């Protein structure tokens, strides 16, 4: 669940909760998760954040239903994304998306995830 | 009864849909870097009359000046009466009123099956040395979109020849927007406005626009 | 005397000397000139002058009315306005706040062709509950003229919005109406901008705590074709306290060699304390 | 002592030279101490002990010579101390009401304020001339208030009432209730000052009660009856605004600018010797004190350039800066409390002498009306008026902010804290009024008063910083670290600064993450030679962005506003 | 025969308007021209001076008297403060703009000044109201003894001056947008005195 006063803090704590590379210390504390894997998921949360401000929530919901599909598939293959949807719980934040403000709160939550994934590099 | 006011009305059709830029605010993270200007009540693209007026004034400034002007104040009197002039006292308050342009075929684009009314143009730049790419996302209006253009012209008792003299200038300035661009990032697409159904009618009466609607072919 | 005359304004302009400065309240000068001009606009100037020259006719200045009546601060005994409950509480010694009844804000205006007319107008925008209430002798003539005034505005720069109000004619609270006199002899306060006739100027100037206001300006007229300034008089402000009541006058402040009379209501109305 | 021997020894000791010896003492003996023994006083100077002694001595001589008995003078003074316990010594006073609203085409406003300042001098001088006195029967002057020490004879109170009536009907004849002088007085015994801590304020209470009573009950009877039935003096103020640049000011019978009944005021240079009655020499008071009949005045100076050029300046030598007038209005916080209650803290048996109040008023008039001309030495501004109650200084904005900072720091070195000042610094384009301008920065100084009354509001109704945090945490800490970044690198410019100003101005919880992403994203884009210096700026900016206390965020926003102001081209 | 026959209409902005303000301190990225507003409600207003002057300057283009007796003149002793009282116009549909999703009652239009060669731009942020705002417009006309021969002629000037204000901009940065306005529901009603309003409501609408 995402309140409007904690979701950036949840996203920061979850990016710090991503387990890191204990293997070779050529720049250690890197992630198993790569930027492109996470950024393909922001690539489709941030084109619903654009359309939500223009369209209506009853006109977007095929895309909003497909967000769960793509987050489950991308966290199938390549388990370092399964790590992220467990630590930064997405599939439970996606079932509770019934309002357009809740939709945009989830999209900005995903942006906070990528912001702190880039910050802690 | 020498005071009239006519309405040049037309349809702005787009080709290479235009990016009249909106806020330069901080893009979200992966959202649109540069958006278009939007109507706040329907969230559809508009074309402001400031953008039309300024673009048409700089285009007509290349045809009708006889000398290069450093300011809009230093324009010729055949443009300073139409688009106004702050410094010349006769040419304050005149003469054209460029109303904003709003979508006229939202339902026709709905029947054409398009999802949005703004496409998003994904672009990048390649650094000359090192060949790195830096991406861009630009909202622009979709291609066959159409905007109601109205261009109120005032006719005061003073002119008596300048009315048919200025109609030629307005028609030429609408012909130069079709060859140049509008708003946009025009050297890279983004322009190519067509004007269809050019017709004028006196919305404040007692003037004959028969010869001008003949003059607009 | 008789009922209050609650006036809800929403952006009035009560200029004090200059166009750039509004003063949140209007004296009995302005409401009486307003009633005289609205009687001249109708067919009933002479009836209103016959009522006004009569002794029982009262007008007082305007004071804020957020939920209860306010009163001017009695000068010198221990602000600018007091609640009607808090007058005796103030006079024995207490402290209050000068509550924000309105925002006095200026707006820049111009005349575009002239290129030398760039003026400012100060507006007292009231605060969604405050009204002003002149106290007056109730009459059918007076309510007719006052309900005519509410669609004609009050103050300055009206015809540009400023000053149009609406009426509520309410009865006086019974702890106020005990204290409204004109002939009491001990420790009384003027709640209207008055001026004593010369027999009482001595007794008012000796034992009186007061303030001077300069009532000047132009005389509005439909019969002159140019505008002449009035005779620039000075008068005792509201809240001025005295030894006892005095008898005031309707001052003729007409310009020199002028067709009609330019009057000025300076008859008093008093509050006991 | 050689200065005293040099200017003193050739002396006439007439009543004409009775004036310049006080100016000589306040020039020289003013910073040497009095009796200097380890006892409680240790504070008042020699030039003030001697001044106040001359005050009491003339008051004694008038009380004794108008009581008539003087056989002996010694018979009541040296042999008995019963002289202390009776009411001589009326402390007179007045108040020039309506001074502030009289002041409000901007050098003319300086001339108008200085006109009121010379009226507040000439009232004191002529009131002492009607008496058998001179100056140094005087205390506090300046602003409107002044305080005196007089005799407590009947002669003094009837000439006070007569002079009050005469000068107020003068003010009716020229100013018509916009100005009003109200003399009030309290008769205090000699043992009331000897010590006692409460009866002294009771003396000031009696005085100010009479002043307030005459302030409420302004006029005589027939002075309102007679009263109720291109320009004359504005032509005078125009000519005085021309003559404002001089130093010598002369009291003539009929020259222009009436400042009293049978009085006119003219500003002259040393092309002079035309029928003087006083010479108001300007702030110099030693080198200007070469002519006789010289009363010093402490006001005024430093109009550098005309006001229509202060925004067309700032125009630095590198050629970049925003064309902005600015204006300061700074005032002392808690000053009316200070004059009569500052000495109330150290000891319930408070120090609070007549002499300490005199020296404190002299210190404030010596700071705000003299030394400010040296804190405005080469700073492109013009000080329109300055009294401590208010200091109003238009100018060009970098040196306006520098002037305000130097004035506050020099003030607190002058006073060691315990008394502070608060300021509002507006910022305006050129060709604007000075009524709108003065009113808007008055609103800024009032929003600064509302904060903690030690505060500066640059430019706006927010941005009201404490003054110490503005000095030692905006100029000396944040803006130097911004200037040191953006002038030692080429790749980041104005656009980075504008996008940081926006994130400072919004500040959601999300904008912390968005600013984190932005700064880390611009780490990598730097040349790897400037990536370390950009990383240091990244850490400082993120640290004073995510600081929860909201001090370092609006301070950083103002530092970026000032920095992007001072680097704008045409 | 004294009557006040108050006109009451709805000003629907068909393009968002910018009626000015008072020049105050603007920051770097802040609004370079905010709208005039209510100080207590912080909503966009339309001042009555900005309809009086606009309608008056529009009717001065048509009618050359007829114009001085509706808008006053400090000369001409019979027409001093003549016959019309305007009023500030406040947002009537504040809730209808909350219904169809609108965050703020003002939009901010970004804008620039490409300066002929060098061809360097120069941006600008101006604040507008939005283009379905509707303002509660009133206009009090007055009947007196001098009126009664010229009352009908003073409605073919008020109605004509509203028809002119339709096809002109209203209040501010028009001639490049910014002012298009529609008058909804022209009706007249006596709020003091006795006068038949049915005869001119036929001539209206």
């Amino acid at each position: 669940i995402l309140t409007d006063e904690n979701y950036v803090d949840i996203a920061e704590k979850a990016i710090l909760k991503l387990e890191r590379n204990t293997r070779n210390r050529k720049n250690p504390d890197a992630f198993f998760l790569t930027t492109s894997k996470l950024r393909n998921l922001l690539s489709l949360t941030s084109t619903l954040f654009d359309e939500s401000k223009v369209k209506e929530y009853d006109a977007l919901l095929d895309r909003i239903a497909y967000l769960r599909v793509q987050f489950v598939y991308q966290a199938g293959r390549e388990i370092a994304v399964k790590d992220l949807i467990e630590k930064a719980q997405i599939l439970e934040a996606l079932k509770e998306i019934k309002d357009r403000e809740t939709l945009q709160r989830f999209c900005r939550y995903m942006e906070a995830l990528v912001a702190y994934f880039k910050f802690y590099g | 009864m020498t005071f009239a006011k006519i309405k040049f009305s037309a349809q702005i059709r787009l080709e290479t849909g235009l990016h009249i830029g909106g806020s330069d605010a901080f893009a979200a993270i992966g959202a649109i870097n540069s958006p278009v200007i939007k109507d706040p009540i329907t969230n559809l693209p508009i074309i402001p009359g400031s953008s039309l007026k300024g673009k048409m004034r700089t285009l007509l400034a290349k045809v009708y000046n006889e000398k290069v002007a450093e300011k809009p104040s230093d324009d010729s009197d055949i443009l300073s009466r139409l688009f106004g002039n702050s410094k010349d006292k006769r040419f304050k308050m005149g003469r054209l009123i460029f109303r904003d342009a709003f979508l006229s075929n939202a339902d026709e684009l709905d029947s054409l099956g398009v999802r949005s009314y703004t496409e998003v143009k994904f672009e990048n730049t390649i650094d000359r040395i090192t060949a790195e790419a830096n991406p861009r996302q630009i909202e622009r209006a979709i291609r066959n979109s159409t905007f109601d253009f109205e261009l109120i012209y005032e006719i005061t008792d003073e002119n008596e020849n300048q009315v048919e003299e200025d109609f030629k200038v307005i028609r030429d300035g609408l012909k130069l927007l079709e060859l140049d661009y509008l708003g946009g990032s025009g050297s890279r697409g983004y322009g190519k406005v067509a004007f269809e159904n050019l017709k004028a009618t006196t919305v404040f009466g007692n003037y004959d626009v028969k010869t001008l609607n003949e003059l607009l072919t | 005397t008789y009922k209050l005359y609650i006036m809800t304004f929403q952006n009035a302009h009560f200029g004090s000397g200059t166009l750039d400065s509004s003063k949140l309240t209007f004296s009995a000068d302005r409401i009486f000139s307003a009633l005289v001009l609205e009687a001249l606009k109708m067919g009933k100037l002479d009836a209103f002058l016959a009522e006004a020259n009569q002794d029982k006719f009262t007008l007082t200045d305007a004071f804020p009315f957020q939920f209860g009546p306010f009163l001017p601060k009695p000068i010198g005994y221990p602000l600018q306005f007091l609640a009607l409950e808090n007058v005796d509480d103030y006079l024995n010694g207490e402290l209050f706040e000068n509550e924000e009844h309105a925002v006095i804000d200026t707006v820049t205006k111009n005349q575009p062709h002239k290129d030398d007319n760039l003026y400012q107008v100060a507006t007292t925008r009231f605060s969604n509950d405050t009204s002003l209430y002149v106290i007056a002798n109730e009459s059918d003539l007076l309510n007719e003229l006052m309900s005519s005034l509410q669609y004609s505005g009050l103050g300055g720069k009206r015809s540009s919005g400023f000053g149009r109000f609406e009426l509520d004619i309410q009865n006086i609270p019974l702890e106020l109406s005990d204290r409204l006199t004109k002939n009491h002899s001990d420790k009384v306060m003027s709640l209207t901008t008055a001026l004593p006739v010369d027999a009482d100027l001595e007794e008012a100037m000796e034992d009186g705590h007061y303030l001077l206001t300069k009532s000047s300006g132009f005389a509005f007229s439909h019969a002159t074709n140019e505008n002449y300034r009035k005779q620039d008089l000075y008068k005792f402000a509201s809240g001025s306290t005295f030894s006892k009541t005095f008898e005031g006058q309707i001052v003729d402040v007409r310009p020199l060699d002028f067709p009609h009379a330019v009057l000025n209501y300076a008859k008093p109305l008093f509050f006991k304390l | 002592a050689t200065r005293i021997k040099n200017e003193l020894a050739e002396f006439e000791f007439n009543q004409v030279q009775i004036d310049s010896l006080l100016n000589l003492f306040e020039a020289t003996l003013s910073f040497v101490p009095s009796s200097t023994n380890t006892k409680e006083i240790a504070d008042i100077s020699l030039a003030d002990h001697s001044r106040l002694t001359a005050a009491f001595a003339l008051a004694i001589y008038d009380y004794l010579e108008d009581k008539g008995r003087h056989n002996y003078k010694e018979d009541l003074f040296t042999k008995v101390s019963a002289f202390y316990e009776e009411e001589a010594f009326l402390l007179a006073s007045f108040d020039l009401s309506g001074i502030q609203d009289f002041i409000y085409a901007a050098k003319q406003l300086k001339a108008r304020s200085l006109y009121l300042d010379f009226m507040s001098e000439y009232i004191a001088d002529s009131l002492l001339d009607k008496l058998g006195l001179n100056r140094a029967n005087m205390l506090y002057v300046g602003g409107g208030h002044a305080y005196f020490v007089l005799a407590n004879t009947e002669k003094t109170v009837e000439t006070l009432v007569q002079f009050e009536k005469d000068f107020n009907q003068f003010l009716l004849a020229n100013f018509q209730t916009r100005l009003y002088v109200a003399f009030g007085w309290g008769s205090f015994a000699a043992k009331d000052i000897m010590s006692s801590p409460e009866s002294y304020r009771q003396v000031y209470q009696k005085a100010s009660r009479m002043i307030s009573k005459k302030k409420i009950s302004r006029y005589d009877y027939q002075t309102l009856m007679l009263l109720n039935r291109v320009c004359d003096i504005c032509r005078g103020l125009y000519q005085f605004s021309k003559e404002i640049a001089h130093d010598h000011f002369i009291i003539t019978e009929n020259e222009g600018l009436p400042i009293g009944p049978n009085a006119c005021l003219k500003g002259v240079a040393f092309e002079k010797l035309s029928q003087e009655a006083f010479s108001r020499v300007y702030v110099k008071n030693d080198y200007k004190a070469g002519t006789v009949k010289a009363t010093h005045v402490f006001v005024g100076d430093y109009q550098c350039d005309e006001i229509y050029n202060y925004a067309a300046l700032s125009k630095n030598e590198n050629g970049l800066g925003i064309k902005r007038l600015a204006v300061v209005r700074l005032d002392v916080d808690d000053l009316g409390a200070a004059f009569m209650a500052g000495f109330s803290q150290q000891g319930n048996g408070q120090y609070s002498t007549l002499s300490r109040s005199a020296t404190f008023s002299r210190s404030m008039s010596l700071f705000f009306k003299v030394y400010i001309n040296q804190f405005a030495s080469d700073k492109k501004l013009s000080i329109i008026y300055a009294g401590g109650d208010d200091v109003f200084a238009i100018g060009s904005w970098q040196d306006i902010i520098a002037f305000t900072v130097e004035l506050r720091e020099n003030f607190i070195k002058w006073t060691n804290g315990k008394l502070t000042l608060s300021a509002g610094i507006g910022l305006f384009a050129d060709k604007t009024p000075i009524s709108l301008m003065a009113h808007q920065t008055g609103e800024l100084e009032e929003a600064a008063k509302g904060n903690e009354k030690d505060s500066i509001s640059l430019f706006s109704s927010d941005y009201t910083f404490k003054f110490d945090r503005f000095i030692t945490n905006v100029y000396d800490d944040k803006l130097e670290q911004i200037r040191y970044f953006f002038n030692h690198q080429d790749e980041r410019g104005k656009n980075f600064i504008y996008k940081l100003i926006e994130l400072l101005r919004n500040h959601d919880r999300m904008n912390m993450a968005r600013l984190a992403y932005y700064l880390t994203r611009l780490e990598e884009l730097t040349r790897e030679t400037d990536r370390d210096k950009f990383k240091t700026f990244k850490n400082l900016f993120y640290s004073w962005y995510t600081n929860k206390n909201d001090k370092d965020r609006k301070e950083a926003e103002l530092a970026l506003l000032l920095y992007i102001y001072e680097i704008r081209k045409d």
